[PDB]
């Protein structure tokens, strides 16, 4: 499960 | 059939640590659709940016940007808890629709990307060539990123255990833990994977009383 950073 | 339409290069998004994570592989026949669930990189994150990339390199920055958008209004929650469904769909005319939807809040955002976007035939061939010429380097970068992401989370989980334990943690131990946190932090900024793992090991070796609490 991959994770996405904040803007 | 002797001919058909494919998408010529992998398509995906940027994930934690600057890596391109693929949703549609190069040379997939079109039309096609794929979805994959992602989550947030840090605690209390209320927004993500979906950066749409085309290419075969492992560093997001080395791929072709096709567009980006933000999804916000995620309820702040622990890292890894939100369930953000990302869907790439390419129609029979090569038009790319990308959507992201947060399951809990129901919030969704989307962009449409024209079939003419991205790299041309010459740049497609150069991308496949450059990816192969840099295959070992890109593998090493992916492993480095995996390690960095693990140390980054060990910094955050350890620091909170320090908070919770409070007075129950001996001052000698807080001292040793604090210094090992700072050394791990410094190592994460470098590009030496074993150095980072070594500072993780050093940190474990001063966190045993914290482990028990």
């Amino acid at each position: 499960l991959y994770a996405i950073p904040r803007p | 059939v002797l001919l058909l339409d494919v998408t010529p290069l992998s398509l995906g998004i940027e994930t934690m640590g600057g890596v391109m994570t693929t949703l549609i592989a190069k040379n997939t026949t079109i039309p096609t659709k794929h979805s994959q669930v992602f989550s947030t990189a840090e605690d209390n994150q209320s927004a993500v940016t979906i950066h749409v990339l085309q290419g075969e390199r492992k560093r997001a920055a080395d791929n072709k940007s096709l567009g980006q958008f933000n999804l916000d209004g995620i309820n702040p929650a622990p890292r890894g808890m939100p369930q953000i469904e990302v869907t790439f769909d390419i129609d029979a005319d090569g038009i790319l629709h990308v959507s992201a939807k947060d399951k809990n809040s129901g919030k969704e955002q989307k962009i449409t990307i024209k079939a003419s976007s991205g790299l041309n035939e010459d740049e497609i061939q150069k991308m496949v060539r450059d990816a192969e010429a840099n295959a070992e380097a890109d593998r090493k970068f992916e492993e480095l990123v995996q390690t960095r992401n693990q140390g980054d989370h060990l910094l955050h989980s350890t620091r909170k255990q320090v908070e919770e334990a409070g007075d129950k943690l001996p001052a000698d131990d807080k001292t040793a833990i604090e210094s090992a946190l700072t050394a791990l932090e410094t190592a994460l900024k470098g590009e030496d994977k074993a150095a980072i793992e070594a500072k993780m090991q050093e940190l474990a070796q001063v966190s045993q009383k914290l482990m028990e609490i």
